[PDB]
RNA sequence: AAUCCGGUUAAUAUUCCGGAACCAGAAGGUGGAAUCAACACGGCAACGUAAAUGAAGUUGGAGACGUCGGCGGGAGCCCUGGGAAGAGUUCUCUUUUCUUUUUAACAAACCAUUGAACUACCCUGAAAUCGGUUUAUCCGGAGCUAGGGUAUGGUGUUUGGAA
RNA sequence: GGUACGGACAAGGGGAAUCUGACUGUCUAAUUAAAACAUAGCAUUGCGAUGGCCAGAAAGUGGUGUUGACGCAAUGUGAUU
């Protein structure tokens, strides 16, 4: 058989569409004045970034040590305006928009653009509407609890920064996309991922589902975790399968 | 005159797509091309420009405001804000 | 009636071959050649076009005499009128606090 | 080409050393148009009376290249 | 009760002068033919002086501890008043209605103006209404 | 960054010729301007001028941006009424029918007049009996209407070029 | 007045039903244009980064990723009801 499409994924035309992208969303180099004070930035714009459901913020910072100004791009939090003051660093107050370690917010605290290591710039909750839930301390040794969107449970050091607040960008998968052409815009501006043509419509060189007197698969679909490349298609380590009626 | 008495600003799509996904169209399209109310001017001058962004018009209050994809506010932003000032209340006294 | 052509080898509707039509005084009809139009700068702070400057292309403006390419006034040419007047009462006001906060700190 | 709108500033221009030649344009409306040729510009005064072109002409100075079309 | 009255230091918002410190010598509160609007006359400092060091020379310091001032009639609109206010100790009737229609009298209203800030300065009495307001 | 017209050859031309310009760089050749101690004045203001010292550093702007829809102006074209010059037709009719009746880059002054603005901004003033207003319903105590100003300026006007 | 006149030119035939694919879109260049493919919608699967999927002979190597579950990756079904 022939190399199938999920192996052909590997760059060249798969790569994302990034001309139209402004900058990578990113907190701010962990640096003394976040680590033992705050600093204040004011939000110079909030902008749309292609292929992003949410929105992006500008925010200008002065350089502690140098005369200059640092622009630094931000996942923008629902409520967030150009001309608010934001401040970062362990001694912020607790405020839509501000950033702070998560071991200094209280449980039950609504966050965003979350680390997974202290100083990573921002790992957890950043598609739009997404957010992360503070758990619980324990500060011998601090880790901070946190609940993810997914529903996982993760433990992040308690020096691991957030962004108190929901992602903006609402609840944007709420709409039907309703055309084949508006598809095509939205994954115009990510990558060469769609329209997707189905396994059992193709022939047994293309893909392992290829093939017979009738479009259908033969054998499981549900396809053991350890499979080669080239067969790993299907239902990947599927711990079950069906319509589910009630989970947790 | 009505000129239709259901489909309203989605009779742009005639009679493609399915009345139930015309339905929910219709629904997410009306809110966002509302105008809403700048809590900053008072002025009902708040209108979408692409998901998530809203923005002013004036001479005053030029500034643009991160919001819902369709709403300026979602109740899980505002829901989420109570909390957190709630939670902001209650460790600084 | 009378048809043109372009001037250059450049053949395509791009936004470098822009065109006019000329009556030239041997009764001929013909293209010129024009640029693109120019551009008012604009406020640092408020994105709106500055007052008393011309529109032109970025390095007309190196031919210009001083006062035609500013207004005389602080951020003149940089800012907006109603912008420095927006700076000054903000700064003046914040800087009167600061001096209140630190007279209640003793 | 620029127009000279007054005679003492023409002749001034006159007087100066890029100032090489002179013409003298007669028109069919019975004006006159003093043309001046300098390294930049060609400078035109019009003369709307025969008797101020003749005054003019004779207010030149003397070295001056004056020719006539 | 009234904000501007003769004496009071105000900032100047609109115009060439923007931003420079005033000295209100007369207030017009009702509006006259020429002006018709609630003006007032100032004298306000055009370059202010740079500040001196102890390194200093002494030719130097004489140079950098310079006033140039200037006088004008601003409408209260473009004056931000302030809490400071000045002395005025020679300027009380020298700057009216009629020098300004004269420039042989505005030059010498405004050397006169030069002298006493200038003097003013040194042996600092009013040091914030020296110093330009950063924005 | 910056070039136009007219002409010219058997055959090149925004390249040659005639005429008229423009840009960039270098040196500084004159003239002017400011400065007697220091780097100009005017205007309430928007902002104005023939010039109007400005190193490092910083910040801002221009370059610089989709698509559809109708509305308003300009230029060339098209059409039309006279005059002129030549031509076609003319048993009869046709004060007829046809052709020509042109004006560049660049420079200057004006400029919403004559066509397109209350477009943006400023000043006075303080609006319910609310008004203003687009083909399209937007605008106003965060200052409407009105009155007067300031700026943006040509493929507009009047000229130079240029008959 | 030729009972003629969108006078040439230009320029829809229409209706009642059954099978089938919802629709617009796409392909066997040179025998197949379709009921095939795609599609929105529906559902399932993996994965919280010391990760999932993909790559490379190797690497102090690459893609997804200017990304973070309202995401990326892997399948099925095929608008709505
Ligand atoms: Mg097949
Ligand atoms: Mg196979
Ligand atoms: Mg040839
Ligand atoms: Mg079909
Ligand atoms: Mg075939
Ligand atoms: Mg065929
Ligand atoms: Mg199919
Ligand atoms: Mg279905
Ligand atoms: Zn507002």
């Amino acid at each position: 058989g022939r190399v199938i499409r999920a192996q052909r994924k590997s760059g060249g035309i798969f790569q994302a569409h990034t001309r139209l992208r402004k900058g990578a969303a990113q907190l701010r180099t962990l640096d003394f004045a976040e680590r033992h004070g705050y600093i204040r930035g004011v939000v110079q714009k909030i902008i749309h970034d292609p292929g992003r459901g949410a929105p992006l913020a500008k925010v200008a910072f002065r350089n502690p040590y140098h005369y200059r100004t640092d622009v630094e791009t931000f996942v923008a939090t629902e409520g967030m305006y150009t001309g608010q003051f934001v401040y970062c660093g362990k001694n912020a107050a607790l405020t839509v928009g501000n950033v702070l370690p998560v071991g200094e917010m209280p449980e039950g605290t609504i966050i965003s653009n979350v680390e997974e290591k202290a100083g990573d710039r921002g790992a957890l909750g950043r598609s739009s509407g997404n957010y992360v839930i503070i758990v619980g301390h324990d500060v011998d040794t601090g880790k901070t609890r946190v609940k993810l969107p997914s529903g996982a449970k993760k433990v992040v050091p308690s020096s691991a920064r957030g962004v108190v607040g929901i992602v903006a960008g609402g609840g944007r998968i709420d709409k039907p996309l309703l055309k084949a052409g508006r598809a095509f815009h939205k994954y115009r501006v990510k990558r060469n991922c769609w329209p997707r043509t189905r396994g059992v419509a193709m022939n047994p060189v293309d893909h392992p589902h290829g093939g017979g007197n009738h479009q259908h698969v033969g054998h499981s679909t549900t396809v053991p975790r350890q499979s080669a490349p080239g067969q790993k298609v299907g239902l990947i380590a599927a711990r079950r399968t069906g319509l589910l009626r009630g989970a947790a | 005159t009505k000129r239709t008495k259901k489909v309203g600003v989605t009779g742009k799509y005639g009679v493609r797509y399915g009345a139930s996904l015309r339905r929910d169209v219709r629904k997410i399209e009306v809110q966002q091309h509302s105008r809403y109310q700048c809590p900053f001017c008072g002025r009902n001058t708040v209108k979408r420009t692409a998901a998530g962004i809203w923005c002013c018009n004036g001479k005053g209050c030029k500034k643009v405001l991160a919001g819902g994809a369709w709403t300026v506010t979602t109740a899980a932003a505002t829901s989420a804000r109570s909390t957190i000032r709630r939670l902001r209340e209650m460790v600084e006294v | 009636a009378q048809r043109v052509t372009y001037r250059r080898r450049l053949a395509y509707n791009t936004r470098s071959n822009k065109t006019r039509i000329i009556k030239t005084p041997g009764n001929n009809i013909r293209y010129l050649h024009i640029k693109k139009l120019g551009t008012i700068p604009r406020c640092g702070d408020t994105g709106v076009p500055l007052q008393g400057i011309p529109a032109l292309r970025p390095r007309e403006f190196a031919r210009l005499s001083h006062n035609q390419k500013k207004v005389q006034r602080a951020y003149g040419g940089c800012l907006s009128a109603n912008a420095v007047k927006d700076r000054i009462v903000r700064a003046f006001l914040i800087e009167e606090q600061k001096i209140v906060k630190q007279k209640l700190k003793q | 080409p620029r127009q000279i709108s007054d005679i003492k500033q023409f002749l001034e221009i006159a007087r100066r050393k890029d100032a090489t030649s002179a013409r003298i344009k007669k028109n069919t409306n019975k004006d006159v148009k003093f043309k001046l040729r300098c390294s930049k510009y060609l400078y035109t005064l019009v003369v709307a009376d025969a008797k101020k072109a003749e005054k003019l002409r004779q207010s030149l100075p003397p070295d001056l290249t004056v020719t006539e079309v | 009760v009234k904000i501007l009255k003769p004496g009071k230091v105000a900032l100047i918002t609109r115009g060439r002068f923007a931003g420079k410190k005033v000295v209100i010598l007369q207030a017009i509160d009702q509006g006259s033919k020429s002006h018709p609007f609630g003006h007032a006359v100032v004298a306000g400092v055009e370059r202010y002086p740079l500040k001196v060091t102890k390194s200093m020379g002494a030719k130097r310091i004489a140079r950098r501890s310079r006033v140039k001032p200037f006088i004008k009639v601003v409408n209260y609109n473009h004056l931000m008043p302030t809490r400071y206010a000045l002395e005025l100790d020679n300027l009380k009737g020298l700057i009216t209605a009629d020098t300004f229609k004269e420039p042989t009298q505005r030059s010498a209203a405004r050397k006169t103006v030069k002298k006493t800030f200038e003097e003013k300065y040194q042996s600092g009495k009013s040091a914030w209404f020296f110093t330009p307001l950063r924005f």
